[PDB]
């Protein structure tokens, strides 16, 4: 039971929790819902459902730079999520929303291997590392031919609750793509 | 050399309150080399606050430490009976290599006491060695800044006394005075009426306590 | 445990020496460095020298520069301070602390050892004298006076020790001619005066002294 | 680049160096320390899953400490010292790592060396997983053998010193 | 006086003014004025004042980009700054000029925490990085509320002279932004 | 990535390595020189920062020696090649401790040990600063305790040898 | 960031670890194995093109098996393993070598000592060339010399351990 007869083998898990006011936390409910927690108070939420929530086609940014009226920090993840998807020629699948600071972003995926639902599916399991295998069949099977049954990816913002239920929050997921950054990207 | 200014050098508040202890120093010193401490009169000091804002093993999580530039500030969200003590700010690297604070007092807030005033005449066994002592006793008051004074045959004497304190105390919360006035066997029969003039803020008018010798 | 082991305290005359001692216990000595910190009589804090780690450079407060020799054994791990010619206002408590003085940590005194008292005067060992301190004429106030005595401390109880309550025994002053003194006074109903006997057990520990003196109203 | 970032908890301990985890680091744990001649080899090592992770609790502990609170949880100064604090490649790794069907490390679970009588501690590596479910016991048993080992090649040397 | 007995305290201090072929140096004057010296005839003053030098809200940076006319190093180090600028939504003022290669770009500062003229005085404290801390109060106290009692921030190109006062120069400065580029800024 | 310059300047030396400062990069002070035994902390150690110093002035005087002027002072070799020759996250760490009014590394002054007799040499570590003002001798005094120690340690190693 | 990929071709052999080159991965040579003392020094040193290499083709070698085909060619997965694997920098100071005409490497021929008895081999370091010419054997020979001496030294502590 004892290692060399003089060595115990204990063990320790980490509260990744604390971190919260320093970074943010990735963490997932279900098959569906996956989070992002930025603080104590402020949120973000990743679904994959077959509901679309924005019928529209466009993507008015630079109006929402200018009504400054989002918070910073979550438009430097959903920032960090795009950028960090490499090969978006495919800007129809590209849908936002932000009245009144209100932040939502969709993302067409129905439409093989190496589509433009390919790369977001990508970057969406690094963003939400603690558990997104859930989301998808055979994770580990491939990379590059990576595949949902879903057809929209809908990212939203929420208020604070305990969400993490699959998975233990974690900031290993947004640390890792922040040098995937403006890598991959087409002119 | 660089001068460490704690202010206020007496301070009085109640269980549940915040203290704000301040600590000026001469010359714009460095943040990182400050520290706090909480010394007890019956054992060493303990180290609180290091580096102006870490907080030492041990420490409990209501003292912060505060400050940069020449102000620094040691903070108790709500007060104990154990954190009534001294407490001393310290900055190591300039002259001398380890600076001291002067003295921030912290006592409870009693209700304002009067003193009960007693004096004492110099016993016949102490007369018979050739020195007496006049015992001007003050008991029980609040605050501890009190003026006593030296009147013989109305005439007041000054430097031949000489005052001792009591630390507050641990239910009443009060503090206690003797004043002590010292002379000759010759010089004592040269007068015959001996009093102390107790001044005290929870007096409405200075009492004074008197006997005459025989 | 992380502890500093204190010793050295001791009475001497103005100009003879004292070496004082501090013993490192569960720590790597030679690893921080020491300090020498005492508190006057009645005064604040004070720093009195400080040596570093491995013993390579030595520093002294104004006070205490030439009179005072700072200086540590490393492979002992123990601490030491000489105080050749000493004066009347070295009298104080003394405490031995480590630090730590680097680029990764700040500066701070964690460790420290108990009290060491150091009494420098010229006065030499006497025994107390205890003078009585009674009222005369619904409560009244009577003590003692133990006067002229040396060195520091002494221990008075009331009435065998039973009677506690009221009690205030008054921190000693030292007088002009280098000796020890103070009074220790009790608050009791005046309708026990003649009645209740009152006795206050004086004891010097230096000298081995023991009164026990009657305190009766004139 | 290469991390930089140097944790000190050496107050009020036996000897300087050596980190502690408070009780609200650990779940369900209380508070755990490690020996500076263990967290020494967080200094050297480039590959280690559990020193990226003290450079980022004992920033944050800095970080909460030594700077006034933003208005609401900012994000900027976390991003530009990320580089300095942890790893991207050993995280990258470690994707890679799961992409392959190759046990992988996510970061929470880890597991030591702690002798029964003289208390000595060794570096907490990572416990690995695959499809969501922890490694048993059994599978890294060669594992802890050459880090029982090193325990005592080390031990060894305290004594040679 | 010396260390162990037999080992003696020296130092040295470099001089970083030989660096200038090579790499930019970073030093300040006063409180206002800060250098950046691009060899040893060329360089550029950033400055802090409460007069404005632009008063028309535009950037032409693409007519300046055609009629290429100003210096390609000087236009690396402003573009080094903007790109460095996180969280940059209100382009308003940003106020820009180019008249025949004469570069001058000028930031409103005029506008709390986390506005636009936090990103800009972060990224200043980073370009002249020796002696900084003058033109803000207690620099070390904060990072994200970050905020100087002047309105305007004006980069003017300049000529090379011994600005070098308050500082020495320094590469330190320039060098730190390579890596923060084209991070944190938004879609 | 990680710094990859490597600089000789062993001609002329009694021992092949070793790098030597001329008068013109030290302010107010003549050459000095520092032993193959000290440079050779600076390919290993990923912390120093007068190592990427060292490789800074070894690129200035080889890009200068070794490439023809170009028309008006080109910055667009220094950026491509300051990756491989500081580390961009020792400067960033010192960023964050000056951010945290900490005693940071203003890379201007730097301090060794040099015997007295035999003339040898510790590695330059930086003299750092807080609020504009260079720390006194004695906030570091137990600093030089450990590096001069490193001396008769590394001295003992060359007798057993 | 800092390379992380682990190579493991420990498998049939005498002792754990140490990694081997078939013949498809050499042009016109069979295949060469190198022993885990020597591959252990690719874990260490941050400045080795040959080991760099190492960490290239294991994985080439388990991209290929661990997932499945992409369909034409994908380069999404090399690009963002690109920094775990080799080191930028290293292949960016030998541009700088190529740049200032001094001899670089171009990450094609090695050369390393191999024992004609014991069979002992050592890491094998880059064979250099400039204006597209490889140095000859003589050029530096004093090299193989530091290297051959560490032979006899890295021999000598087998027999003390
Ligand atoms: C986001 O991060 C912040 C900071 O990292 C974090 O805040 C901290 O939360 C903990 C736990 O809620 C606080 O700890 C408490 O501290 C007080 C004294 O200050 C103690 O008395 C508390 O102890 C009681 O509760 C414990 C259970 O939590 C019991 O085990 C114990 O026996 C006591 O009964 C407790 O330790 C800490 O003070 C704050 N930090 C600050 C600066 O106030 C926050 O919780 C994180 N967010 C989330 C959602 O977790
Ligand atoms: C690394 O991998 C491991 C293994 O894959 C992974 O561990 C698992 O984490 C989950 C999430 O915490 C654990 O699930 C728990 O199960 C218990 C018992 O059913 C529940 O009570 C827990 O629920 C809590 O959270 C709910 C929602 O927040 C609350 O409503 C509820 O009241 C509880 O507070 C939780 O679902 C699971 O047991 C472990 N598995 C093992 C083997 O430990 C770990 O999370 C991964 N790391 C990261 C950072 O994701
Ligand atoms: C920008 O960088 C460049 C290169 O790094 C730098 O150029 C160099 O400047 C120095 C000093 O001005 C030059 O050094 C001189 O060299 C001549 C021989 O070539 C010597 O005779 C000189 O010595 C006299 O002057 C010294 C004082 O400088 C005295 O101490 C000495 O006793 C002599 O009287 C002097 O050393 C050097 O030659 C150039 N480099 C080249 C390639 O010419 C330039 O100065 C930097 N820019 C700025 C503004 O500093
Ligand atoms: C790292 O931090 C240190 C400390 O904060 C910092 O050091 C200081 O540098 C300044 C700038 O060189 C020094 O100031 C000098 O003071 C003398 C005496 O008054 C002046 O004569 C100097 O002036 C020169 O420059 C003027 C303008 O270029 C000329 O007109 C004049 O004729 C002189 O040539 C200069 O103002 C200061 O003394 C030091 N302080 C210490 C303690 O050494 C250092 O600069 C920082 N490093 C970097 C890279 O910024
Ligand atoms: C690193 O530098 C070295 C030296 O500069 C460099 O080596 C040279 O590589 C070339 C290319 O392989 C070699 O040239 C060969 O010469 C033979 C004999 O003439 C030819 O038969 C070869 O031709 C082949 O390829 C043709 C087109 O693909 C085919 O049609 C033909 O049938 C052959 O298959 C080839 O041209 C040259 O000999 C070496 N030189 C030395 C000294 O080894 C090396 O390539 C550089 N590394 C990299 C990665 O570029
Ligand atoms: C660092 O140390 C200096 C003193 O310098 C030291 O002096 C010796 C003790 C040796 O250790 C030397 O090696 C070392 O250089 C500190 O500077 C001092 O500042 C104080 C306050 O600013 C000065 O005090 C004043 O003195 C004048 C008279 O000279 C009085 O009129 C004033 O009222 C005031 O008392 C002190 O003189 C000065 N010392 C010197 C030598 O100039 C410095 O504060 C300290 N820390 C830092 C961050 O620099
Ligand atoms: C490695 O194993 C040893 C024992 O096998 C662990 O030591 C024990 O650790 C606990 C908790 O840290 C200690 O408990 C504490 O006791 C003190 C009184 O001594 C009490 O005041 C505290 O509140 C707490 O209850 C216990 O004393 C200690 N035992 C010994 C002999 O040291 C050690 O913690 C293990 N190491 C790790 C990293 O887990
Ligand atoms: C460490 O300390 C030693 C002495 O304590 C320093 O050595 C001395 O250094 C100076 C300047 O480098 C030497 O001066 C030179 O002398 C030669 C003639 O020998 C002359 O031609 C030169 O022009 C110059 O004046 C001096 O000789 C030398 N002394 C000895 C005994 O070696 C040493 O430089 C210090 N190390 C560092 C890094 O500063
Ligand atoms: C270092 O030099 C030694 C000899 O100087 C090399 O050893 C020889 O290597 C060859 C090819 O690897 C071995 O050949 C093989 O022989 C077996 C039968 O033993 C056969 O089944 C294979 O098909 C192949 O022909 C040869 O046995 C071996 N000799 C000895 C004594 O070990 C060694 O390969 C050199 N190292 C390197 C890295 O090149
Ligand atoms: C994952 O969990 C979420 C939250 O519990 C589920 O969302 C809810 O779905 C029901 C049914 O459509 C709604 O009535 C609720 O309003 C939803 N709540 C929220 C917060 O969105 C979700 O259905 C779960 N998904 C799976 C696959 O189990
Ligand atoms: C984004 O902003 C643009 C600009 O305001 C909107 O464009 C207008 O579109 C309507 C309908 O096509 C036209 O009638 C207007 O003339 C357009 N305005 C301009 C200035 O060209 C666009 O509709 C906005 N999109 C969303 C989703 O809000
Ligand atoms: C996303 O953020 C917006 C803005 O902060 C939230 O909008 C608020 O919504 C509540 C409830 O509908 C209103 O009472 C507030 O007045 C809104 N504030 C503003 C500024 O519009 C929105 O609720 C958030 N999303 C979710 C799911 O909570
Ligand atoms: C910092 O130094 C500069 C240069 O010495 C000062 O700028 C000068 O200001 C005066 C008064 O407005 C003008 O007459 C000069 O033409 C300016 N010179 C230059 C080169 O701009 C500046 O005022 C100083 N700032 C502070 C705060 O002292
Ligand atoms: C800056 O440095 C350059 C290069 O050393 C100096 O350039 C020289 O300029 C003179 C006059 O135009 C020419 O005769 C020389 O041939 C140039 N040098 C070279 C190597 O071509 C320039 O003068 C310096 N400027 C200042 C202000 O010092
Ligand atoms: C930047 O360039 C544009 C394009 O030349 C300028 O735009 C012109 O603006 C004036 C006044 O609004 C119009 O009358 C012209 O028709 C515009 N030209 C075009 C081609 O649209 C703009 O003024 C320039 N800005 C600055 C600051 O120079
Ligand atoms: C900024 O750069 C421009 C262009 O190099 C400088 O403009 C020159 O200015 C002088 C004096 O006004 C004229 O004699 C030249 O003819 C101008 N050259 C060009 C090409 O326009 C300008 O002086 C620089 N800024 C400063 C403050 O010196
Ligand atoms: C993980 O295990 C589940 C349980 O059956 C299985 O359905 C799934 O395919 C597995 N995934 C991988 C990547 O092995
Ligand atoms: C630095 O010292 C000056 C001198 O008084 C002071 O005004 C300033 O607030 C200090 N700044 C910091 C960050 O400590």
């Amino acid at each position: 039971s004892l290692y060399k007869g003089v060595y115990e083998l204990q063990t320790l898990e980490l509260n990744m929790e604390t971190l919260n006011m320093t970074m943010p936390l990735s963490c997932t409910k279900n098959n569906s819902h996956h989070y992002i927690m930025v603080g104590n108070e402020t949120g973000l939420e990743l679904t994959l459902t077959n509901t679309s929530i924005i019928n529209h086609k466009f993507c008015n940014l630079s109006d929402a730079h200018k009504k400054n009226l989002y918070d910073h920090a979550l438009m430097s993840i959903i920032s960090t999520f795009h950028l960090s998807i490499p090969n978006f020629n495919q800007y129809e699948a590209m849908s936002c929303d932000f009245n009144g600071g209100k932040i939502s972003v969709q993302y067409n995926l129905s439409h093989h291997c190496g589509t433009v639902a390919n790369g977001v599916l990508q970057t969406f399991m690094r963003m939400a590392w603690g558990g997104s295998y859930i989301a998808l069949d055979s994770g580990c099977g491939n990379w590059d031919c990576i595949m949902t049954s879903y057809q929209y990816l809908i990212i939203q913002n929420t208020t604070w609750e305990d969400h993490c239920q699959f998975s233990r929050p974690s900031p290993i997921g947004y640390l890792g793509l922040l040098s995937q950054r403006t890598r991959d990207i087409y002119i | 050399d660089i001068v460490l200014t704690q202010s206020p050098g007496t301070l009085s508040l109640s269980p549940g309150e915040r203290a704000t202890l301040s600590c000026r120093a001469s010359q714009s010193v460095i943040s990182y080399y400050v520290a706090w401490y909480q010394h007890k009169g019956g054992q060493a000091p303990r180290l609180l606050i290091y580096g102006a804002s870490s907080r030492a093993t041990g420490v409990p999580d209501r003292f912060s430490g505060s400050g940069s530039g020449t102000d620094f500030t040691l903070t108790i969200s709500s007060l104990e009976p154990e954190d009534f003590a001294l407490y001393y700010c310290q900055y190591y690297g300039s002259s001398p290599l380890w600076a001291f604070g002067q003295g921030t007092k912290v006592e409870i807030k009693r209700t304002v006491a009067a003193p009960s005033v007693f004096i004492f005449p110099p016993s016949d066994e102490q007369l018979k060695s050739g020195t007496a002592s006049v015992v001007c006793l003050l008991n029980n008051f609040y605050p501890r800044e009190a003026k006593v004074q030296w009147k013989v045959d109305n005439a007041l004497q000054s430097g031949n006394s000489q005052e001792s304190v009591t630390e507050q105390d641990s239910k009443d919360s009060t503090y206690s005075l003797s004043s002590t006035l010292t002379l000759s066997k010759a010089d004592y029969e040269k007068h015959k009426v001996y009093a102390c003039e107790v001044t005290h803020q929870g007096l409405s008018s200075p009492v004074t306590k008197s006997f005459n010798r025989g | 445990e992380v502890q500093l082991v204190q010793s050295g305290g001791g009475l001497v005359r103005p100009g003879g020496s004292l070496r004082l001692s501090c013993a490192a216990a569960g720590f790597t000595f030679k690893s921080y460095s020491m300090n020498w910190v005492r508190q006057a009589p009645g005064r604040g804090l004070e720093w009195v020298s400080s040596i570093t780690s491995g013993g390579s450079k030595t520093y002294y407060a104004d006070v205490v520069k030439g009179r005072f020799t700072v200086s540590r054994d490393n492979a002992k791990q123990s601490l030491y301070l000489q105080m050749n010619s000493l004066r009347a206002e070295d009298t104080a408590i003394y405490f031995c602390a480590r630090s730590l003085h680097s680029t990764s940590q700040p500066s701070y005194m964690d460790v420290w050892g108990r009290k060491i008292t150091v009494i420098v005067s010229s006065a030499s060992t006497k025994g107390p004298s205890v003078f009585p301190l009674a009222p005369s004429s619904g409560t009244a106030a009577l003590g003692c006076l133990v006067k002229d005595y040396f060195p520091e401390p002494v221990t008075v109880s009331w009435n065998s020790g039973a009677l506690t309550s009221g009690v205030h025994t008054f921190p000693a002053v030292l007088q002009s001619s280098g000796l020890y003194s103070l009074s220790s006074v009790v608050t009791v109903p005046s309708s026990s005066l003649g009645t209740q006997t009152y006795i206050c057990n004086v004891n010097h520990k230096p000298s081995n002294t023991k009164v026990d003196k009657r305190v009766e109203p004139k | 680049g290469t991390f930089t970032w140097t944790l000190s908890d050496s107050e009020g301990k036996d000897t300087p160096g050596g980190y502690c985890l408070t009780r609200w680091m650990l779940i369900e744990a209380e508070l755990k320390c490690f020996g500076n001649t263990a967290v020494a080899k967080c200094n050297e090592k480039h590959d280690e899953e559990f020193c990226d992770m003290l450079r980022l609790f004992d920033f944050n502990k800095q970080a909460i400490q030594r700077l006034k609170a933003p208005a609401q949880t900012s994000i900027q100064l976390i991003n530009k010292a990320v580089n300095a604090l942890i790893n991207d490649q050993l995280i990258m790794k470690n994707h890679l790592r799961d992409i392959m069907c190759i046990p992988y490390c996510n970061y929470s679970k880890y597991w030591y060396l702690n002798h029964t009588t003289t208390g000595r501690t060794s570096l907490p590596k990572c416990w690995l997983v695959s499809n969501g479910s922890y490694l048993n016991e059994t599978h890294f048993s060669d594992d802890i053998e050459q880090q029982a080992d090193n325990m005592i090649t080390e031990m060894l040397q305290k004594e040679y010193m």
